[PDB]
Order: C-alpha cells, then sequence, then structure tokens
C-alpha cells in the first residue's frame, strides 16, 4: 500500500478560457513485504483550485475509464484500480482535469482597439 | 530634481515619513519611472518638488 510514482509529465492547456492538465504519472510500488494489496490510489487537488473543478477523470493505457469516489481525510479522489498491483509492478495511468473560471483579465477595462 | 534635495529638504520628508507614508525618490528625468501599469495606479500619492 506504500508507493510512489516514477515518472510524472503534466502539461497545461491555457489556449482555451478554461484550464486542461493532464498528467501522465505511473505508479509503483516499492517492493517491501509481501502485501499484495495496493487496490485503491489517493489523488489530491490543491487548496487554492478546490472549487474551481469541473470535471475530474481517469485513463489508463487508453483502455476503459475508471470510477472515483469523493474522499475525505481527517478534497480527495479514490480511484478503484482494476486490477491490484504487486510489488514491484508499475501501472501507468492519466489524469485528466479541467478548471473553469481561472483565467482572470488583469489589465480589467480594455478599450475597443486593444488586446486583451 | 537633483538627488540632493532630500538632503537639504530632510526635515519635511522625516516628518511625512513619521506619519507612516513609503516615500520613494527619484529623479524627474528616469526612464523607469510610470504611474500606470496595467490600469493600477501603483503609486497612490505624488510629490514634485522639480521645478
Amino acid at each position: 500500500p506504500p508507493l510512489i510514482n516514477e515518472d510524472v509529465k503534466r502539461t497545461v492547456d491555457l489556449s482555451s478560457h478554461l484550464a486542461k492538465v493532464t498528467a501522465e504519472v505511473v505508479l509503483a510500488h516499492l517492493g517491501g513485504g509481501s502485501t499484495s494489496r495496493a487496490t485503491s490510489f489517493l489523488l489530491a487537488l490543491e487548496p487554492e483550485l478546490e472549487a474551481r473543478l469541473a470535471h475530474l477523470g481517469v485513463q489508463v493505457k487508453g483502455e476503459d475509464e475508471e470510477e472515483n469516489n469523493l474522499e475525505v481525510r481527517e478534497r480527495f479522489f479514490t480511484v478503484k484500480l482494476p486490477v491490484a498491483l504487486d510489488p514491484g509492478a508499475k501501472i501507468s495511468v492519466i489524469v485528466e482535469t479541467v478548471y473553469t473560471h481561472v483565467l482572470h483579465p488583469y489589465p480589467t477595462q480594455i478599450t475597443q482597439s486593444e488586446k486583451q | 530634481d537633483n538627488l540632493n534635495v532630500r538632503e537639504t529638504h530632510s526635515l519635511f520628508f522625516r516628518s511625512l515619513k513619521d506619519r507612516g507614508f513609503e516615500l520613494t525618490f527619484k529623479t524627474a528625468d528616469d526612464p523607469s519611472l510610470s504611474l500606470i501599469k496595467y490600469g493600477e495606479f501603483l503609486y497612490d500619492n505624488l510629490i514634485i518638488f522639480s521645478p
């Protein structure tokens, strides 16, 4: 159950009027003990953008989408893997999120013949 | 005007700072000088001692 992510590549798209960030994260399980449980893995969000989330989705290898349950820890999202991983195996997961109302216009008062 | 004027006007500026203002001294001909930046008014009070 204690595991780390080996390589994470995240791309943020700002060319829309809403920000879409996609993170390819490879979960690896440190081979300590024979506890092969490793079923659900936590997902977290920064506090400043908590209220600005729209739709969170997880896709693996391009295959069927997994299911994520909102979770509270004494917000978080728990993700149930299809096949639990034994210690010493890597799974490639893709986390894609969309944030709405996150690009504020800075000049905030723009004439007709200007740029934004 | 000459950046040495602050020395010979010290009393006024010491009083002004003692009241609680943040004083920035520049020379009237300075390339980095501006009031608005993207419509912000980054300086709330202006003082011209440069005839």
